[PDB]
């Protein structure tokens, strides 16, 4: 990706979240959540569906028969044309190979910007409540139930009444 | 050569008169006249194919 994280520092994908494309997975005393984060998945999938909107159902134009397939026409006319429609299909087979390569560069990085945009946010939602180990987690330093998880989730945390359970933690 | 029985051929020509001109024709021989013209209804496409329709 270009904001590495879909290669850099999420080492892999979680076959089993089939509920969206990002999502939450915590541990807790509870036990084990996984969850997907709605906002986030739903601003890619908008924004691969104007690609897709813009490269289909196009309305092409109307063409009409100048060559002959039963009666072939006049040599060299038929030349000047056979050589005319070859350099256009150049262009086209040029126009239509760059253009996947651009569109699908830009997707694969746009994911990642996503990726980086959610996990860049939730980290100021806990502002010194937590640290990340870099692997794609969050070292919470305090008591986060089930409830304080799904806090985290719909960004109803409020970081202020953790602090100072949290900031002691964090120095011993 | 011989195509459909015949060795002689006609060359067939066209012009397109525009409205309210006249076109003329001077001949002592050798002519295969129109009798009826025709004019065009409007737009279409043509293709060649050999395929069910
Ligand atoms: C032009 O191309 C067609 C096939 O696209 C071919 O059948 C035809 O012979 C060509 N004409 C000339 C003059 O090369
Ligand atoms: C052709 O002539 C007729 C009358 O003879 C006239 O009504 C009509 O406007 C003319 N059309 C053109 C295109 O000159």
């Amino acid at each position: 990706g270009l904001f590495g994280a879909i290669a850099g520092f999420i080492e892999n994908g979680w076959e089993g979240l089939i509920d969206g494309w990002y999502g939450f997975r915590h541990q807790n005393a509870q036990g084990e959540g996984t969850a997907a984060d709605y906002k986030s998945t739903q601003s890619a999938i908008d924004q691969i569906t104007g690609k897709l909107n813009r490269l289909i159902e196009k309305t092409n134009q109307q063409f009409e028969l100048i060559d002959n397939e039963f009666n072939e026409v006049e040599k060299q006319i038929g030349n000047v044309i056979n050589w005319t429609r070859d350099s256009i299909t150049e262009v086209w087979s040029y126009n239509a190979e760059l253009l996947v390569a651009m569109e699908n560069q830009h997707t694969i990085d746009l994911a990642d910007s996503e990726m980086d945009k959610l996990y860049e946010r939730v980290k100021r939602q806990l502002r010194e409540n937590a640290e990340e180990d870099g692997t794609g987690c969050f070292e919470i330093f305090h008591k986060c139930d089930d409830d304080c998880m799904a806090s985290i989730r719909n960004n109803t945390y409020d970081h202020s009444k953790y602090r100072e359970e949290a900031m002691q933690n964090r120095i011993q | 050569p011989q195509v459909n029985g015949l060795s002689g051929r006609i060359d067939f020509h066209w012009l397109m008169l525009n409205p309210n001109d006249t076109v003329t024709f001077s001949f002592n021989g050798a002519f295969i006249a129109p009798d009826r013209a025709s004019f065009l209804r409007g737009k279409s496409m043509g293709i060649q194919s050999g395929v069910q329709v």
